[PDB]
């Protein structure tokens, strides 16, 4: 909590979105342990380097000062945990992967027809939609019908 | 191997194996519920083993 | 064997036979330039009947796959970058024009976009007549010295070859305004290549 | 005194028939007139556009509803496709009677119309709404004509990426009227919204499109729910509701997640801007995989003052709740957000769009409103009161306080009587209790020296079902004319579908039989003539939620819970032999948090069929000349002209 407030307080010193993005990249910890000034020399824009260097220096100093302090409790053991990361003010990631649309087809149906189908496995219930195209009677949209697939074991 | 799985829970089962072949082996794990419960499932996958 | 059903016109094309990762933008033309050359050989020799008839479907699928992938690298001003959100490369923009000029008919491409592409290449021509790239994809000319002389000449010759293939796109709309500019740009660059070829000392490449 | 009336839809669509209405009044008892009406180019040598439909009008059959074919090939020969200054053409009626009895200088009479290449109906859908780069995407497009019957015409289908560049372009002529195509999104693609657009090959501006989102791969390890205590926040001077929420985290099989939840609060603008409260970020540990978070009224007002805002400054914003749940054993985290916590002034909302906004002096004014409860549209049984300030010229304004309870789908129709001497009407509508939704409207009266008015009265204002008979009352008001008949016509989907006359009685009632041709909404236009001046008024009637011609029924018999792998049988039943296009979509992508681009339904089909409706208003009636424009028609009697639309839009 205290780490989030201080980093956001440092971000509040930069009003431009270019400065915020350059600062947000600075507080993010690189996977390999490169020195902050050594890391800050890479960025190609000096107008981006100045806020990047200041935020990277403040983030590393704050992170090491707060290091080894967390995980309070009555126990005398110390849990090993990675350094706190900034929780982004960028948009959160909504789920994007969904099972592929089986039964995506068009079938010639005379008055009525029954389809024998094999159900792919999943825990989410799905609904089946339908569109009827008749040369004489035209388009019709079927009402959705629910099919809940579940697993006992 | 007899494993008790609580309701609404997950339980990993540890099997030990070491491949001696040099091609590819399809291994199949079979799980069947004891007593009069017909529950059970089987998974078969190919393990690519390299030199 | 190289261009047939077991070669460039395989269902996966030459991209699966070359056996290298193709994440970069220039590598997209491996779906295009080899497939186009394979079609040119079978068209001019009338040899499609020997191969199974599904090869023509394999060919158009590969070309449309390359066109669909390479257009993701297109910049707003008609240039192309090596990677997405990367600076524009003069060399890669030329390579795209050299290949997509032949393929646009069968993939449903737009001649207007290729006319916009060649106009950007013309804006990169210097006063001498040579073309210049702020971030070329290929450097190549190493071990052998005088790298600036070889790179500028090789880049200029590569752009002119690309601009000549781009002349096939133009119709009556661009015959007067744009076609005259490209032909003059090719002639201006050929004067640069002519004096550098006459002066000699150019690398083998 | 004798005159010929010509009205037609304001824009003609090339390739589909244009319904033309011709009518004449004040003719001798035994008069018979004949002529032809056709489209012609207003430029060049005024070349007629080929087809001419002839009319024969008698004193006993003074009206005719004609169908002008207007084929595409003759539109190119006419030269309209070449264009010049604007996409306009003129429909002209040629008859000797113009020079023979009206003595108009020209033997031709017509009005200018815009034209459009848009025709038919094109429906297109993808197999999923959200994709990832590298996934194949299947899409299919359906081609239908104006009458909602399958069309076999050639189409061009094109796909553009997020930046608007075509990645595919294909041309296909399609028997059976369904075309399916596959392609694979390149894995290096930038996330965003791609768009697939399909149009008829000849119709340049006949495009219909569907769009989908391509975004980077993300699959949460465990489900995270942010549940507010109340789905909205009431803000009234001196009052603010509880503002409480629950946070829930459990694995998919059921076991709750052991971890800590980091919740932060802010304001979400309707444009999308997020402004966080720096001091009110909260951290709570999960118990049974759940947590209950409460933000007090004192903390909230302190938060607003921290960024220099007050409770009065709230203006439809949303309280933004962003929660990050970090697992304690593993350390990995999942995030969620709540974007639907609106600040509202009432638990109800008023829809006043059906009000005429045009007065008829000396006739009841119908106040029409729809009350919604935000969660759903139908708020039934809610008292809605209207305070009507009738501003008379000179004398003190008089107030009418009328109220009624909403019913059915939350509709209300409150008659407000207005005298014949009125300057303007100011309405104040209050719906709901204890905190009412308010809507205030001001209507100006038509000019005082008008040649009379026409009042179209409707007894029961409930939407009729397909097959019901609707009775409408015609009531002339004002100085009164010497006319013999009322003339009325039905406009549906931008075309004159019906036209008839009704004799003048002390009380004249018109019975309209609403069939499938009139769904989902149709305009009723009626008029009479008073001394070479037309007097007209119109009313829009919405048809109740319709149904298909025939039926398509899907059913899975018995219990619909099935296990993995085992077979499942689906029953398909339809009225005729037909192509049944199916599709199975997961309920997760269609959930509340997802801007899902909802799939097709009968509402989308009816709304698509209504895209050719030209009505830019709810009835009009300020001037008899432009009440036909407000219904979507262009009209001329030989003495006055319709101005013709500036664009195919409603300014
Ligand atoms: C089905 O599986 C569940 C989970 O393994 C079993 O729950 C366990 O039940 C035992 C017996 O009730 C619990 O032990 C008891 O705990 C209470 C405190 O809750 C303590 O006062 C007793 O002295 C005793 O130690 C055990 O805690 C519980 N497991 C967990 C994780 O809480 C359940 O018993 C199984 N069903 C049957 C019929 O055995
Ligand atoms: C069929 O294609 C036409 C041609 O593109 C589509 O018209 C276009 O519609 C969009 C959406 O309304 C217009 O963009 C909008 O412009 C306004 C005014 O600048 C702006 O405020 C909006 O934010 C939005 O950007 C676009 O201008 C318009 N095209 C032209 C040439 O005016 C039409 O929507 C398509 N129809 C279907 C059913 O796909």
């Amino acid at each position: 909590v205290n780490f989030q407030k201080a980093i956001n307080e440092k971000l509040g010193q930069y009003a431009s979105p270019t400065a915020k993005r350059c600062c947000q990249d600075g507080v993010t910890r690189l996977p390999m342990m490169r020195s902050c000034e050594q890391r800050a020399a890479r960025v190609q824009q000096p107008d981006c380097r100045e806020p990047f260097l200041s935020c990277c220096q403040f983030a590393e100093s704050l992170r090491k000062k707060s290091r080894d302090k967390g995980q309070a409790g009555l126990q005398r053991a110390l849990e090993i945990l990675q350094e706190e990361d900034l929780i982004d003010e960028d948009d959160i990631p909504v789920r994007s992967f969904f099972p592929e649309n089986w039964l995506w087809r068009v079938e010639t149906v005379d008055r009525f027809q029954i389809l024998t189908l094999w159900l792919p496995d999943s825990l989410t219930t799905w609904e089946i939609h339908g569109l009827s195209l008749s040369k004489t009677k035209g388009l019709c949209v079927a009402t959705p019908v629910q099919l809940r697939v579940f697993r006992e074991f | 191997q007899q494993v008790l799985v609580p309701a609404g829970s997950a339980r990993p089962v540890a099997f030990s194996v070491v491949p001696t072949a040099a091609a590819a082996v399809s291994l199949k794990v079979v799980a069947r519920g004891s007593f009069e419960f017909p529950v059970g499932d089987a998974v078969s996958k190919v393990l690519q083993i390299e030199k | 064997d190289t261009l047939g059903s077991e070669g460039a016109l395989s269902p996966g094309g030459v991209a699966s036979l070359l056996r290298l990762p193709r994440g970069c933008g220039e590598q997209t033309m491996i779906y295009l330039a080899p497939t186009l050359a394979a079609s040119r050989y079978l068209d001019k020799t009338e040899q499609w009947s020997t191969l199974p008839p599904e090869t023509k479907d394999h060919a158009v699928d590969l070309i449309q796959k390359g066109y669909m992938r390479i257009q993701q690298f297109r910049k707003a001003d008609g240039s192309y970058a090596a990677w997405l959100s990367r600076d524009s490369s003069t060399w890669l923009t030329a390579f795209v024009l050299k290949v997509l000029s032949l393929a646009q008919e069968q993939v449903g491409g737009s001649p207007e976009k290729l006319q916009e592409t060649s106009n950007w290449l013309l804006s990169q021509q210097q006063a001498d007549g040579s073309f210049q790239d702020p971030c070329p994809v290929l450097d190549r000319s190493m071990q052998g010295g005088l790298v600036g002389n070889d790179e500028t000449v090789a880049l200029t010759a590569f752009v002119t070859i690309a601009l000549h293939h781009g002349l096939a796109v133009f119709q009556d709309e661009g015959a007067e305004p744009l076609k005259q500019r490209v032909e003059a740009s090719i002639s201006k660059a050929n004067s640069f290549l002519g004096e550098k070829a006459s002066a000699g000392l150019l690398g083998a490449h | 005194k004798p005159r010929l009336l010509l009205f037609s839809p304001s824009v003609v669509h090339l390739g589909v028939p244009l319904s033309v209405g011709v009518q004449l009044q004040d003719v001798p008892r035994g008069q018979v007139v004949k002529g032809s009406v056709f489209l012609r180019n207003p430029s060049r040598n005024n070349v007629p556009c080929s087809p001419k439909v002839d009319f024969t009008l008698s004193s006993e059959r003074d009206f005719a509803l004609l169908s002008l074919q207007v084929p595409l090939k003759d539109a190119k020969s006419c030269g309209l496709h070449q264009l010049l200054r604007g996409p306009e053409v003129q429909l002209v009626a040629h008859s000797p009677w113009l020079k023979d009895s009206l003595s108009r200088t020209t033997n031709i009479q017509g009005i200018n119309l815009l034209f459009s290449s848009r025709r038919g109906h094109l429906f297109l859908q993808t197999d999923q709404p959200i994709y990832n780069p590298g996934q194949r995407v299947r899409y299919r497009v359906f081609a239908l004509d104006q009458k909602m019957r399958p069309s076999t015409d050639t189409i061009t289908v094109m796909v553009e990426n997020s930046h608007g560049l075509r990645v595919r372009k294909k041309e296909v002529y399609m028997p059976s009227s369904i075309f399916q195509d596959d392609f694979v999104i390149p894995d290096i693609s930038e996330p965003g919204t791609w768009k697939i657009s399909a149009r008829f090959s000849d119709g340049l501006e006949s495009n219909s499109s569907t769009q989908f989102e391509v975004k980077k791969y993300v699959l949460p390890n465990f489900e995270v729910k942010i549940t507010p205590g109340k789905p909205y926040i009431l803000t009234v001077p001196g009052h603010l509701d509880e503002m409480q929420l629950d946070i829930q985290a459990r694995y998919i099989y059921g076991k709750p997640v052991q971890g800590v939840a980091y919740v932060r609060f802010g304001l979400l603008d309707e444009d999308g801007k997020k402004t966080f409260f720096r001091g009110l970020e909260s951290q709570t540990k999960l118990v049974n995989g759940q947590s209950h978070i409460s933000l007090s009224k004192a903390e909230f007002q302190d938060a607003l003052e921290k960024l220099n805002m007050g409770i009065t400054d709230l203006q439809g914003l949303r309280l933004y709740v962003a929660a990050a749940i970090i697992e304690s054993p593993g350390g990995e985290m999942e995030e969620a957000e709540l974007t639907s916590w609106y600040f509202v002034s009432s638990p109800f909302s008023l829809d006043l769009s059906k009000t005429k906004r045009h007065l008829v002096p000396g006739a009841p004014f119908l106040l029409q409103a729809l009350v919604r409860e935000m969660s759903g549209s139908p708020a039934s049984g809610i008292p809605v009161k209207v305070s009507a300030t009738v501003s008379s010229p000179g004398s003190v304004p008089e107030v009418q306080d009328i109220q009624q309870n909403t019913d059915g789908s939350g509709q209300v129709s409150i008659p407000i009587i207005i005298p014949q001497t009125i300057s303007e009407l100011q309405l104040s509508v209050s719906a709901g209790s204890p905190h009412p939704a308010i809507a205030r409207l001001t209507v100006a009266a038509p000019p005082s020296g008008g040649p009379g008015f026409l009042s179209i009265e409707r007894p029961d204002s409930r939407p009729p079902r397909v097959g019901d008979t609707l009775n409408l009352n015609l009531r002339a008001v004002g100085s009164g004319a010497t006319f013999s008949h009322y003339y009325y016509m039905i406009l549906s989907r931008g075309q004159i579908v019906f036209m008839n006359r009704e004799p003048k009685r002390t009380l004249t009632s018109v019975s309209v039989f609403v069939d499938h041709h009139l769904a989902p909404s149709f305009y009723f236009v009626a008029f009479y003539y008073h001394g070479d001046h037309p007097v007209a008024n119109s009313l829009r009637v919405d048809v109740q939620a319709g149904a298909c011609e025939g039926k398509l029924e899907l059913s899975v018999d018995g219990a619909k819970q099935y296990r993995n792998g085992e077979s499942v049988k689906l029953h398909l039943e339809t009225d005729s032999l037909a192509l049944v296009a199916l599709g199975a979509l997961d309920t997760a992508l269609y959930a509340a948090g997802s801007k899902s681009h909802k799939p097709l339904n009968m509402g989308k089909v009816f709304e698509a069929m209504n895209s050719y409706d030209l009505g830019c208003g709810p009835g009009g009636g300020d001037s008899a000349l432009q009440v036909f424009q407000a219904a979507g028609l262009a009209f001329s009697d030989g003495d006055q002209w319709t101005l013709s639309r500036k664009r195919l839009s409603c300014p």
